[PDB]
């Protein structure tokens, strides 16, 4: 119920940086048994796999495993900062239709 | 209230007003009239200009005509009819005004890539030469050479002229190079449909093969004519070094300018996904190989004719096989160790290999380039939530909220909020399926499927309306301060007069940098 969906926001945090990885179902078979609170079954094999799957996290390479490239810059196109200007004009670049 | 929110201008000018905005800054008045009308109504005749606007009959038209031709702002075609006489029809020409929207950006790459000569007099030299090229719209060598001062080194400016021919960049002026792609195909289609001396009424489908195949080989010689020709440029008479033909004139080109920035976009993806050293070694390969690389030039047969349903591939893969041919065949043979680290790691992009020879595919590369940049846009515009859900639709396809709620992340209500934020502007569409009721009513099943060219075009709406208010309120900044600017020009006094002098200049510098920034964003979105 409410206990669900709040348990996936914790154990996945910093384990990423400690991961080449191998077999991709072993990554869960690792993650499944850990922290002594463990995890239950292969139901979680396809969970953190296909949830976090997109927008960096871990890259997808063949023979069933995960790579890492551009998340190291985000954890540290990128670097955007110092916006916005206080007043008088510029940008928006949204809605307005057209 | 008060309309100052600019809701007045917001609705009614997609594409369109873009063009006559730029030429207005260029020239204005009459010049904006003709082009703006040349866009709206499309194909146009000389007499037809006078009818609509009614302003300044035959004095303005003849003056604007030659003015548009020198800078080639009008696509020109002439033909006749069976009845008689003659007709001359004008089209909006290519995206020249985009070149006027380029200017220094082209000259930028011209200066930067002119290295192999280190920090020389060249900086002040060709900057004077190139600025004289684009502005006049056409440049003859001898008349330009006459502008150079006497009793000095004449081949100092010709030290780089034959070096202006270079590889890409400036090419010669040739004939019909400006011409509708649809029309030249039809004009070249003559001597094909016309060709048969009552041969034989067998296998009607052979008329297909005849006309097509003969048109394709006749099309190749025409398009590769401006591409690479060493006749005019490499002329080398004695008592001198290699010297470009004093007769034949030149013109700039789409080749390496549109390529140089396309390589940048690849570097941005590269630099993001690897180290700085890997991006450099991948770069030095691209610099040598950019000559024979079609890339930006890719379709070239697309505009002006049908593709097919059936024969679409037989067209498409006919291009794909010649997109297989030239990349495989011609390009460079085998620091190779740093290529192997550019090899072992391929996904998303390139490093395809043949035994004995390695090269980058120009076919399958684009889809992953369009993916990245697009996903970074949604990442930029909205928060991290809108990001994740975009591909969630892209992994599998067209499914309901049942497995979506499960498989996506966490919470129903927030998902529904960002669902309608995602579905807000297009790009996921919606499904039409009933539940047992055949389009009768609610509770029917829903699904979300990815959108082709609809999730693209909304970045083509980002083209004009970004630069529009940008350039406009910059131009409105002029006429407002116009009384000051005229006083400043005559001066070239008071505490408060210098204040608004720095004001406009500030706003000017920032608004032009904002033009080129989002310009670089638009350029990648114009293809696929």
């Amino acid at each position: 119920d409410i206990e669900f969906i709040n348990s996936l926001l914790t154990i996945v945090w910093r384990f990423i940086s400690e991961n080449y990885s191998t077999t991709q179902e072993i990554l869960e078979f690792i993650t499944a048994a850990q922290v002594a609170n463990v995890e239950l079954t292969p139901s979680n094999i396809r969970s953190l796999c296909e949830v976090l799957v997109y927008d960096d996290k871990l890259e997808k390479v063949t023979h069933d495993c995960y790579r890492v490239t551009l998340e190291s810059i985000l954890q540290m196109f990128n670097y955007f900062k110092m916006f916005p200007a206080s007043k008088h004009d510029k940008e928006v670049v949204y809605f307005d239709e057209w | 209230v008060m309309t100052i929110s600019s809701l007045e201008q917001r609705t009614l000018n997609p594409d369109l007003f873009l063009y006559k905005e730029l030429v207005k800054a260029h020239l204005g008045e009459r010049a904006a009239s003709v082009i703006g009308m040349l866009v709206a109504l499309g194909r146009l005749s000389v007499r037809e200009l006078v009818e609509k606007i009614d302003g300044m009959d035959v004095d303005s038209v003849k003056t604007t005509l030659v003015s548009l031709t020198q800078l080639r702002c009008v696509k020109y075609l002439q033909e006749t009819a069976i009845s008689g006489k003659k007709t001359t029809y004008y089209y909006y020409n290519e995206e020249g005004i985009h070149i006027l929207l380029y200017s220094g950006l082209i000259i930028d790459e011209i200066i930067t890539q002119m290295r192999v000569n280190d920090e020389e007099e060249h900086k002040q030299l060709v900057a004077e030469i190139v600025q004289n090229v684009i502005s006049l719209g056409s440049l003859t060598v001898e008349d330009y050479l006459s502008s150079v001062t006497s009793d000095s080194m004449k081949y100092t400016i010709s030290s780089l002229f034959v070096q202006l021919c270079e590889m890409g960049y400036l090419i010669q002026i040739s004939k019909l190079h400006y011409t509708p792609i649809e029309d030249l195909w039809q004009f070249l289609y003559e001597k094909h449909y016309k060709n048969i001396p009552r041969n034989s009424p067998l296998s009607d489908l052979k008329k297909r093969s005849q006309a097509k195949m003969n048109a394709k080989t006749d099309f190749a010689k025409i398009i590769n004519k401006p591409n690479e020709l060493s006749q005019i440029l490499t002329v080398d008479p004695k008592t001198s070094l290699r010297i470009v033909k004093p007769t034949v004139s030149l013109t700039i080109n789409l080749d390496r300018f549109m390529k140089g920035r396309r390589s940048k976009q690849l570097i941005n993806l590269a630099k993001t996904r690897v180290g700085s050293v890997t991006a450099q070694v991948y770069k030095i390969a691209l610099r040598l190989t950019e000559q024979k690389s079609p890339k930006i030039r890719d379709p070239l047969t697309q505009t002006g004719l049908l593709q097919d349903l059936e024969e679409a591939k037989s067209f498409q893969d006919e291009a794909e096989l010649v997109e297989e041919k030239t990349p495989g065949l011609t390009f460079n043979a085998i620091i190779n160790s740093h290529l192997k680290i550019l090899a072992s790691s391929n996904f998303p992009f390139l490093n395809e290999t043949k035994p004995g020879v390695y090269y980058v595919p120009y076919s399958k590369l684009m889809p992953v380039l369009k993916s990245s940049v697009y996903e970074y846009v949604i990442a930029s515009t909205l928060g991290p939530s809108a990001m994740r859900l975009s591909r969630c639709i892209r992994d599998n396809k067209l499914v309901s909220e049942k497995i979506i709620n499960s498989t996506a992340l966490m919470k129903e209500k927030d998902i529904r909020s960002t669902l309608a934020s995602l579905i807000r502007y297009n790009s996921v569409e919606i499904q039409e399926v009933p539940r047992t009721a055949d389009r009768s009513a609610s509770r029917a099943v829903f699904l979300f499927r990815c959108k082709e060219t609809h999730s693209y075009n909304f970045m083509r709406q980002n083209l004009e309306w970004n630069m529009a208010n940008l350039l406009f309120k910059k131009e409105k900044l002029k006429q407002e301060n116009s009384t000051l600017l005229k006083k400043a020009n005559r001066d070239d006094l008071l505490p408060s007069e210098l204040n608004q002098l720095k004001m406009v200049n500030e706003r000017e510098l920032n608004v032009f940098a904002r033009l080129s920034r989002l310009l670089s964003l638009w350029e990648v979105f114009q293809m696929a």
